[PDB]
C-alpha cells in the first residue's frame, strides 16, 4: 500500500551515496561471507581457477533508518544502485563476471536500524600461481583473496560474519 | 643446499630488527614467514608475507611486529617494537607454500638455524 | 558529515568538466604510478603479452581544492565521470 512507496521515496531524500557511512567520525565496518556453489576448472596451462560465489556483505548506514509496520524493506537495482556499497574487489582476478540473467543477480535488503544486506552472485576468474617441481605429485594451495579498493584501512575494515572458519562454506556438490 | 641466515641483536633492556637472508633458491613465489618458540617447546605462529605483499599476523603480536619483505634481496625483516621480558624467545625464519596452513608450522618446507632474544627489565 | 557534503557539493558545483586545470594558464603536470600485478600471458604466437596494474594518476587542480576538512578525501568512483581527468 501507500506506506511502502512512502518510504521508499522518502529514504534518499538528502542522501549523498558520494560519501561512506559515517565518513569522518567513524570507521565503516563490512562483515562478508561466502557460499561457494561450485568450485570450477582449474587451469594450470592458465595458472588460473573459476568459482562460482554467493558473496554477501553487510553494514551499517544510519542515513538510511526507517520507521513501519515492516522491519525489511527489498530495494529494487534502480534504487539500489543510488546509494553507498562497498567498492569490493578481488585482488588476484583476472576476469570475474557479475551474473544478470534474467535480471541483475543481486539483493539490497535494509533493516529499520539502518543495517544494509547486499548479496551477489558472482563468477570470479583468480590467479593460483603453482610450483610445479612436484609434478604430477605437487599440491597447491590457490588463493582467493579481496577487499576495498578505494578505502584504506583506516576508512573501511572488512570482517567475516562468522569465525572465519564457518564463513567460508562450500557445497557439497560444489 | 638451501640456507636462511639470520641476524640481529640479542640483548636490550627496546626496538629491534631481525633480517633473514635466503641464500640457494628464490622464494619470489614463496610465503616467507617468522615463527617463535620460548622455553617449553611451543612453537608460535607471528607473522607472514605472500608473493602479493600481503601481511598476515598472529594476535599476540599484532600491530607491535611489522614483516616486509625485499624480492630483488630474497629477504625477509622483521621490525620488533614493544618488546617485554615475556618475548625472550628463540626466532626462527621460515619459508614454503602454505598448504593446509599459513600459520602451522607443517606448511613449511624451509628453516633456518634461528636467533636467541632476551629482554631484562 | 554534513560539512563533507556541503563542501563537496561546493567543488562540484559549477564545476567544467570540457576546460582542463590552469586552463588558460602553464600546462597541468601529471604524474603516473604503476604496481604491476601480474604479467600473466607472453604469447611468440601473437606478438603480444597481457599485464594487469594498478595505474595511478596524480595531478593538481585549484578547481577542487577544499579547506577545513583536514582528510583526504576519498569518493564513490563514479564521481571521476564528473570531473576532468587526463586522456591518458
Ligand atoms: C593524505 O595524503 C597526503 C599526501 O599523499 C599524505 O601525506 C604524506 O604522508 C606520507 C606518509 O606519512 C608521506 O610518505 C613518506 O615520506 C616521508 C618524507 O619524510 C618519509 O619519511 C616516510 O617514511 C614516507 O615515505 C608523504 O611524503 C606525505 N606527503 C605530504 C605531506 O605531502 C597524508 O598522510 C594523507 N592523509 C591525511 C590524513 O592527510
Amino acid at each position: 500500500t501507500t506506506v511502502f512507496t512512502r518510504i521508499l521515496d522518502r529514504l534518499l531524500d538528502g542522501y549523498d551515496n558520494r560519501l561512506r557511512p559515517g565518513l569522518g567520525e567513524r570507521v565503516t565496518e563490512v562483515k562478508t561471507d561466502i557460499f561457494v556453489t561450485s568450485f570450477g576448472p582449474v587451469s594450470d596451462h592458465d595458472m588460473e581457477y573459476t568459482i562460482d560465489v554467493f558473496f554477501r556483505q553487510s553494514w551499517k548506514d544510519e542515513r538510511l533508518k526507517f520507521k513501519g509496520p515492516m522491519t525489511v524493506l527489498r530495494l529494487n537495482n534502480l534504487m539500489a544502485s543510488k546509494i553507498w556499497t562497498p567498492d569490493t574487489f578481488f585482488h588476484n582476478g583476472k576476469k570475474s563476471v557479475a551474473h544478470n540473467m534474467t535480471m541483475p543477480n543481486k539483493l539490497l535488503r535494509i533493516t529499520e536500524d539502518g543495517t544494509l544486506l547486499y548479496t551477489m552472485r558472482l563468477t570470479v576468474r583468480a590467479e593460483c600461481p603453482m610450483h610445479l617441481e612436484d609434478f604430477p605429485m605437487d599440491a597447491h594451495a590457490c588463493p582467493l583473496k579481496f577487499g576495498s579498493y578505494a578505502y584504506t584501512r583506516a576508512e573501511v575494515v572488512y570482517e567475516w560474519t562468522r569465525e572465519p572458519a564457518r564463513s567460508v562454506v562450500v557445497a557439497e556438490d560444489g | 643446499q638451501v640456507q636462511l641466515q639470520e641476524s640481529g641483536g640479542g640483548l636490550v633492556q627496546g626496538s629491534l630488527r631481525v633480517s633473514c637472508a635466503a641464500s640457494g633458491r628464490t622464494f619470489t613465489t614463496y610465503i616467507m614467514a617468522w615463527f617463535r618458540q620460548a622455553p617449553g617447546k611451543e612453537r608460535e605462529f607471528l607473522a607472514a608475507m605472500d608473493q602479493g605483499r600481503i601481511q598476515y599476523y598472529g594476535d599476540s603480536v599484532r600491530g607491535r611486529f611489522t614483516i616486509s619483505r625485499d624480492y630483488a634481496k630474497n629477504s625477509v625483516d622483521l621490525q620488533l617494537d614493544g618488546l617485554r621480558p615475556e618475548d625472550t624467545a628463540v626466532y626462527y625464519c621460515a619459508a614454503g607454500a602454505g598448504f593446509w596452513g599459513l600459520r602451522t608450522a607443517s606448511s613449511y618446507h624451509y628453516w633456518g638455524q634461528g636467533t636467541q632474544v632476551t629482554v631484562s627489565s | 558529515m554534513s560539512f563533507v557534503k556541503e563542501t563537496v557539493d561546493k567543488l562540484l558545483k559549477g564545476y567544467d568538466i570540457r576546460l582542463r586545470p590552469d586552463f588558460g594558464g602553464p600546462p597541468v603536470c601529471v604524474g603516473m604510478n604503476i604496481d604491476i600485478a601480474s604479467i600473466d600471458m607472453v604469447s611468440e604466437v601473437n606478438m603480444d603479452y597481457t599485464l594487469t596494474m594498478y595505474f595511478q594518476q596524480y595531478w593538481r587542480d585549484k578547481r577542487l581544492a577544499y579547506s577545513g576538512i583536514p582528510l583526504n578525501l576519498t569518493l564513490d568512483n563514479r564521481v571521476a565521470d564528473q570531473l576532468w581527468v587526463p586522456d591518458t
